């Protein structure tokens, strides 16, 4: 009866204003009242076709808060299955069989859509295709950006980074952008800019940006950061002017906040951690309730709204 | 009957008689697609054509109840081609392959990691243009155009 | 009072008709008729001693279904324990200490046995010695043979494979034998023949067969099918009429059904998948009855039959 | 002309007009060789053949100036076929696709790492028979049957 | 003037009598009348595609004892080159530039013949394409059996191992066959049986044999013995019935010889060892003349006979 | 006597137009004219700090064309030394010590240059220091250059590739450079862009140049070419127009040459292989004339001019 019933999630482009307004209320008191048994005498699949452990492990504890069960498994090493042989699709047509449900990781980029095909009934949450997808990641996102500046509307958002093979700024950007108005600002070293498809769509739609190389001014006009993580790749003298770092000269602060999917390395200094602005933590702590809200619409028929 | 037409057929009985669409990329339609796994007999050579000579009638293709779009899926491959009739008393009105959004089993995400490529898949890309034709991937969200993809 | 208690399960030889037609018929219901709690309180051992995961994963989530628990591994790789030094028997009589049971799989062929012995009132189960024995997966065979054609008497089997090293068709045979006078076919490619010793014993015994190499008539008298796999060990160039590959068209149907406790690979395909006859599958979500079954029997003292 | 014949060519201007070998392979072949990679006009249908029906001259394929074996290459997929000649006046003395002993690039060693397959090869493999078909594979110096090959 | 001259050594099969008689007798001498500077000036390739090193370190000293050169690699592991895009047929055509001589040795089966089309002008030995062909190794056998028994005519031969995935006695024997009238003895289990193609050609031929599971009489009417090796593949249960070993009582003896283009393990007992009909040692040591034959008549133009 | 004696060579920007056009010269007849012993008694160093066959097999069967020796190895695995405590700079101090010169190559970027320092009289070779200089190549190419087109002045160059991370037309550049008014052609897809700084120095200078993205016309007007090769790095969805491959259809040709230091795989095809233009390999066999010359400039003390 609820939108989400045994609708498969995978890609956070795939969804619609409503269901983010949606889990994005389940979470919110489920955060503020929680329910171990919603679940009970359910089992659930943790798939790691890619290990990937923050995200496991924080999935997982989610299916337990709920109250429930696991069998999964991480590998790259002492796994098994079908190799040189058989099908992620006889993986799941299997599995698909006794599970519940099946948060599912992957190398590849079709998986969850591949794995839904052949999994019948049983829905697949998708935790990574490749490259391609982390609907987890940006809704965990995109909430926590909303108990934080109070509102996905009339926004000052920014994300520094590598905005190019960048994963999530991609979806974040995309769903922050089905809400409205709202100026975005993108300091990326000409390299790891910003691709010119998303973008003919911020144009695309209706609505805007500018672009700098500072973390500076477009600095105090600004309510929630993104700086994804810079690395490899690129030399190792291509790690010339990181200049994209944050650290704690700021002050012409406001009381807005930074944010970053970790891990974090040199992209943030310890130095913040402290002080405002910071959360990149709490912003982590924000998928387990992201999560569960999903699971249990995803798995229940209705709702103690 | 040394090879021609005799397109006897409609209903019980049919025909498909593929004469050269564009040029030397219609054999390809031919794999490109099913038909030749069939019944009904075929008919083809290459008009190495201008059209037609004296008055020409002002289309080809082929005639066989395909479907609908059986076309409209060629619409890629030989937009300028053109079904079916009857020389007297007849029926095949104005129909033209007219891009359908959504090649289905033709064709190669040409990214290098989509399962597609691995398994037992389909090709399905979706169809979206104003640029100069654009195909997504369901599969792994990507985008590439008829170009490059076209070939494969 | 449970004919079943206390007693280690370990080769399917070494089990009485009964027995089966008890595990067999525990599970059914079970199935139409499912407990979890029958077992909370319990924490079981998931040993993998070989790292196998299909029929871990579903020995495992059949714990869980039945309410309980787990603690286990896979291994070759970042397991440890004792190693140039400990004693699979040293392993054992300490797990057994905290556990209330133990599935546990393993490449060398005693283990359980072996493992007997040394841990006193914990029942093991064995997911594999070796190349030995599989008890839960031929019983797992069985039934879904059972639940199928409608009983484990007067049957037309056929398993066209490599019965030579084919693991389960050895125990199959010699359980869908126990029952009676029932005529199997051996479509083997004279190298993974039959065993001279299965068979002095279906003759043994007072019961029939007949030998081919089609899987065409043979075919139109048969009613389940055991296609095994076909691999390695002989030569890639030994891969040479692999004819005895099943695919879609028979039609000379009739109403049975085929079965390959996966994973397929080349032996059948797609095409087939679909249309009757097929199950691999549901044989596949069959075990997790199957299990289970065993599991409250060989845990509990009674029943709800 | 409207579909058929007019096996107008021989030299300076040439046809083809494969029509249905035996049936539904004969496809193959065309791609199974080149022969649509190329100039000189085509001509195909399937005769659903008994043959031929009132009187029938006891005789088809194509006609164009093949080779010598550009055929007997075929000897292995339509053995039962035959080539050209002219109604009027005309020359294609008994010719029937008759065993070349080493298809050539038409198949694969079954053999799963010949290095045929890994790289830029050929696939030449040599015919010998009296048993029912032997096919060696310079290579891997393997034997397959016809069968089991032809397929792959 | 050669007839050896710049033409590819590859397979036995594609060898004429007289070659044989004449790497035969080039070695001959070469062992009574050596020469370390025939090839001065000379580097060549020692190319392990699948590092091999009996059959590598005895090629090389071959190298050099002919006076020369060298350049090579063994891998599987830290050895380099294309992967994950180039081609065995680029290592080739380059190597092919500056080298004067190819040994080479694969896992695949086509590689040397692969590469001769690629090289030019620039011979290619095959130390081995897979498990296909090692021509070096039965030329090898071949003489020693000469040097031996006196002539490759009118001899009782018999070789006992694992004919089946053999891959030296399916050359030896069609070499020791191409010669005439000798009688072959195949001390086989059923399993390791003999081929039904090298065969059908004794037979094709003009040539005889029996069968035989002794090593016993077969053994009195015998003159040359290749015992092979016996190993995984087959079950380690199927290590039952390993009674096709050589050891030491024999006496019934007859002043014949025993030979295994090792590695012995199981095969044969140290206590022979010793004793006469020894010689599995000779046998290598005969490979370093064996090739160098080839090698210079391969490179070299004429001969001081 | 001889500008280039005890003179360590390790990148072609500190080398000047004489020295060029010496190993230029003394590499064209060493070529029409060879000399094996220049060098006899001599014992050379091959030390593969990081394991690379290609060059590593043509440097070596230089040293032996002269004449003389090697002792070396491969390494990344089964290679030792220190680690975890010792410095490439006491494995070279020792080295240094027996060897009479240096060839060695590395995954760092001093190596060459931190081994000079260590290492007293014994002239050093780079193979590769990392990403920065491979003096081997480009004056291997350069050469190469000449024999072919005429001279290395009034040309028209152009190079295809991913001249970003592109390691040797970065040096090829500046050394085609040195020489003089050629213009420079470069077909890069904005991202294997045109680094800012060889450039400034084109500019810098007095010399020209173009940018297109097409392999086409700026082709016919074109000489000599250098198409290095794509990869990695980039998406896996970035091998989106990969449009920039050298193929077959370019007859509005000229009387040119293609080139590429290997190993292409996309790059170009095998369907050019054969015609003109082509020589990627001759390229590359002429590698083993221009190292030898360096060798025994950098080691003798005069010439046979
Ligand atoms: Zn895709
Ligand atoms: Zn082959």
């Amino acid at each position: 009866a609820n939108p989400l019933y045994q609708s498969h999630i995978i890609s956070i482009n795939d969804l619609s204003r409503d269901d983010l307004n949606l889990v994005l209320a389940t979470a919110a008191k489920l955060k503020a009242n929680p329910q171990p048994e919603l679940l009970k005498h359910k089992v659930i699949a943790s798939c790691f076709f890619e290990a990937s452990t923050r995200t496991r492990l924080s999935f997982q504890t989610s299916m337990h808060r709920l109250g429930a069960s696991v069998v999964g498994f991480s590998d790259s090493a002492n796994t098994s299955l079908g190799k040189k042989g058989q099908t992620l699709a006889n993986t799941i047509s299997v599995i698909s069989t006794y599970v519940d449900a099946i948060v599912m990781r992957h190398p590849q980029e079709g998986a969850a859509r591949l794995a839904t095909e052949f999994s019948g009934n049983v829905p697949v949450l998708n935790a990574g295709d490749g490259s391609n997808q982390h609907p987890t990641q940006t809704l965990l996102d995109l909430f926590t950006i909303q108990q934080t500046e109070g509102r996905l509307n009339n926004l000052h958002v920014a994300m520094v980074g590598d905005l190019k093979y960048g994963r999530t700024v991609h979806s974040l950007t995309q769903a922050l952008a089905k809400f409205d108005g709202n100026r975005f600002y993108f300091i990326a070293p000409d390299a790891l800019a910003m691709p010119e498809y998303i973008l003919d769509m911020l144009d695309e739609k209706g609505i805007a940006w500018s672009l700098h190389s500072s973390i500076e001014e477009v600095m105090t006009r600004v309510q929630k950061e993104r700086l994804d993580p810079s690395e490899y790749a690129x030399v190792k003298a291509q790690f010339l002017v990181r200049a994209n770092s944050l650290g704690g000269l700021h002050n012409a602060k406001m009381n807005a906040k930074v944010l970053h999917p970790l891990p974090r390395v040199d992209e943030i200094a310890t130095d913040v951690d402290k002080t405002p602005h910071a959360w990149y933590f709490q912003q982590a702590g924000n998928g387990i309730f992201a999560r569960q809200a999903l699971l249990a619409l995803v798995l229940n028929r209705d709702l103690v709204l | 009957m040394t090879h021609n037409d005799k397109l006897q057929v409609a209903e019980i009985k049919r025909g498909t008689v593929i004469n050269h669409i564009p040029a030397e990329i219609g054999f390809k339609l031919l794999s490109l697609f099913k038909l030749t796994e069939t019944q009904d007999r075929i008919t083809i050579g290459l008009n190495l054509p201008s059209g037609e000579m004296g008055r020409k009638d002002l289309i080809k293709i082929e005639n066989t109840f395909l479907s609908e779009d059986e076309v409209d899926e060629l619409a890629l491959y030989a937009p300028q081609a053109t079904v079916n009739r009857i020389n007297d008393y007849e029926v095949v009105g104005k129909s033209r392959p007219s891009l359908p959004e959504r090649n289905i089993d033709v064709l190669v995400c040409p990214d290098s990691n989509c399962i597609s490529h691995a398994e037992p898949v389909s090709s399905s890309f979706a169809v979206r243009r104003a640029d100069d034709i654009a195909l997504k991937c369901k599969y792994c969200e990507k985008e590439f155009s008829h170009n490059v993809v076209l070939a494969n």
